[PDB]
């Protein structure tokens, strides 16, 4: 490889949730929230 | 103890209303308070307090306001002087900076940024510091579900 | 601007303070009225 990282123009980080990291998160009570690049966030989920 | 009923006095920080001297009148004053235990709390290991069973709950809340007992002929003269547009109160933010966060990848050496084209009149300078992406919350959104750090 | 940083085995951010004059002038012309005019220079975020 040996390429300089990064050599492309870095656009600033958007100030909302779901861009900063694609890590696995957690809800307010502790339920595991799937990452932002997951395919389960194309809809919303409402609990009874 | 684990179980703490708290009684806290939370200061106002927004600079335009932080040192403001209100003249008489009826003013609404509304505010949103976080319940996020990774934001309202700080641990000495940095663990995820959402998973670790921490929970804050707001029972009641009050606004307090200490009034100087000024004389009613003096506080009517001061009210009349401070409503002239030449006597408008003027504040500055202490930081006084447009804040731009730029993501650096892992093991990345070079970080090029750009500001496209702008009038740079009354520019003061730069002050920069590298931060960690884990330790920074995504402010601006109402809740950051992906901020597993306290 | 172009920053050369030490490499880290972790995603990191870059926090730049573009120092401006973030100033508010507060006009209270009548009873129960607050009129505030905000201005920061250079990085003004006002459409007016």
């Amino acid at each position: 490889d040996g390429s300089i990282v990064s050599s492309y123009l870095t656009t600033r980080m958007p100030p909302w949730a779901g861009v900063r990291q694609n890590v696995m998160g957690s809800s307010i009570d502790g339920r595991p929230v799937l990452p932002a690049n997951s395919t389960t966030l194309t809809y919303e989920t409402v609990s009874g | 103890g684990r179980y703490v009923p708290f009684h806290i006095q939370v200061p106002q920080k927004f600079f335009a209303i932080k040192n403001l001297l209100l003249l008489p009148g009826s003013y609404t004053y509304e505010w949103n308070f976080r319940k996020d235990v990774n934001m309202v709390l700080q641990s000495s290991l940095g663990n995820d307090l959402r998973v670790d069973g921490a929970s804050i709950k707001f029972d009641s809340i009050c606004l307090y306001a200490t009034f100087f007992p000024m004389a009613h002929n003096t506080a009517s003269t001061l009210e009349a002087m401070l409503r002239n547009d030449t006597n408008d109160q003027s504040f500055n933010d202490y930081l006084s900076a447009a804040n731009m966060l730029y993501p650096i990848p892992a093991n990345a050496t070079n970080v090029p940024i750009s500001i496209p084209s702008r009038n740079w009149a009354a520019f003061r300078g730069w002050a920069f510091t590298r931060l960690k992406t884990k330790e920074t919350p995504s402010l601006g959104s109402g809740y950051d579900p992906y901020y597993t750090y306290s | 601007m172009t920053f050369e940083v030490d490499p880290m085995d972790e995603p990191t951010l870059l926090y730049v303070l573009f120092e401006v004059f973030d100033v508010v002038r507060v006009h209270r012309p009548h009873r129960g009225v607050i009129e505030t005019v905000y201005l920061r220079t250079p990085f003004s975020a006002g459409n007016a």
